[PDB]
């Protein structure tokens, strides 16, 4: 029935511009007030703007004079023109339709389009093997430091090693992402069997393998 | 602003339990003209948009199961689930539409109770490979613990360091309902080599004393 689909999201530099579009179908579009609501990386929900059935517009202060909400009833689409983009504007942007023919209560939401505002350069991660230091099981690891943008793909032994794995959500520090992963196995499994960290970063077009070498005295 | 506050922010639950979520309003949402509360609840499952659950504080949206029940008035609102189902284990947001700006509460996340488990702690020196580039990250994994509340301190030669620590926390594990955490201390290579003892210490309610993992450079 009711379908909403956002588009036009992407990566931009601070001070940049974007125009989101929201394609609606499965209802009489002119009847309803529409809105844009964003979800920040901290997963807070922030109402951004609303447009009435008669083109009256409402904004939250932070985007006033920078964003413009509009509708095109002939084409069933809602727009959000974004200008002078800021770091804070980074969010998933949802378009919504009023529940009833009355107000802007967020009755129906699209699946969202992602907007990222960052001054970071595209950066391949540095991938470091984490070998155990001075039993029954042993925990190995992989550090994927300082990359942009998201995402990376990390597997262990090309996907063969899947259980006992924790891969921690990427986190931002100094405009770059860092991620890590642990893999826990039987002590008899390793280092008898080889274990390798595979990291792909499809944006710097890099693919890296890192074998976890056991620590020990083939020291000089 | 009109400020919406949800309590608590997270709640440990058992399937089949009755649970209750609070949403508080910094100003009343009760409109005298029609005695309606301009308050809505949303559910947001992982990867999905929020979906409207309740509106006018107590009106279920169509196709919303009877176990969901909203109540309250003025500034104090409640979302109740009669018998929680596994698919209800997620985030719920309240929202006022009494005035502009439209404002949301910070959300309440429901999670699964499971019985306390101690972290398995592992410390890792910087890789020789990172050292070559003049960097030195020290990594500490704290894996498979419950409840999720945990504290990590880095101590270097017996003294505590806070700058340059990067922490990350998993979501509750779907298989064992436990939590894991990663802590990374990044130093300059030079500063890493001015010290010997590196220590990751985890404070968790499963022990009256820290779980300590250390190495000497």
């Amino acid at each position: 029935e009711v379908q909403l689909q956002e588009s036009g999201g992407g990566l931009v530099k601070p001070g940049g511009s974007l125009k989101l579009s929201c394609a609606a179908s499965g209802f009489t579009f002119s009847t309803y007030a529409m809105s844009w609501v964003r979800q920040t990386p901290e997963k807070r929900l922030e109402w951004v703007a609303s447009i009435s059935t008669g083109d009256n517009t409402y904004y939250t202060d932070s985007v006033r004079g920078r964003f413009t909400i509009s509708r095109d009833n002939a084409r069933n689409i809602l727009y959000l023109q974004m200008s002078s983009l800021r770091s804070e504007d980074t969010a998933m942007y949802f378009c919504t339709r009023g529940r009833g023919d009355r107000g802007d209560l967020f009755g129906y939401w699209g699946q969202g389009t992602l907007v990222t505002v960052s001054s970071a350069k595209t950066t391949a991660p540095s991938v470091y093997p984490l070998a155990p230091v001075c039993g029954s099981s042993v925990t190995l690891g992989c550090l994927v430091k300082g990359y942009f943008p998201e995402p990376v793909t990390l597997t262990w032994n090309s996907g063969s090693l899947s259980s006992g794995v924790h891969t921690f959500p990427a986190v931002l520090q100094s405009d770059l992402y860092t991620l890590s992963s642990s893999v826990t196995v039987t002590s008899s499994t390793w280092p008898s069997q080889s274990i390798t960290c595979n990291v792909a970063h499809p944006a710097s077009s890099t693919k890296v393998d890192k074998k976890i070498e056991p620590r020990g005295p083939t020291i000089k | 602003d009109i400020v919406m506050s949800q309590s608590p922010s997270s709640l440990a639950v058992s399937v089949g339990e009755k649970v209750t979520m609070s949403c508080k309003s910094s100003q009343s949402l009760l409109y005298r003209g029609n005695q309606m509360n301009y308050l809505a609840w949303y559910q947001q499952k992982p990867g999905q948009s929020p979906k409207l659950l309740i509106y006018w504080a107590s009106t279920r949206e169509s196709g919303v199961p009877d176990r969901f029940t909203g109540s309250g008035s003025g500034t104090e609102f409640t979302l109740t689930i009669s018998s929680v189902k596994a698919e209800d284990l997620t985030v719920y947001y309240c929202q006022q539409y009494y005035t502009y700006p439209r404002t949301f509460g910070g959300g309440t996340k429901l999670e699964i109770k499971r019985a306390d488990a101690a972290p398995t702690v592992s410390i890792f020196p910087p890789s020789s490979e990172q050292l070559t580039s003049g960097g030195a990250s020290v990594v500490c994994f704290l894996n498979n613990f419950y409840p999720k509340d945990i504290n990590v301190k880095w101590k270097i030669d017996g003294s505590e360091r806070q700058n340059g620590v990067l922490n990350s926390w998993t979501d509750q594990d779907s298989k064992d309902s436990t939590y894991s955490m990663s802590s990374t201390l990044t130093l300059t290579k030079d500063e890493y080599e001015r010290h010997n003892s590196y220590t990751c210490e985890a404070t968790h309610k499963t022990s009256t004393s820290p779980i300590v993992k250390s190495f000497n450079r």
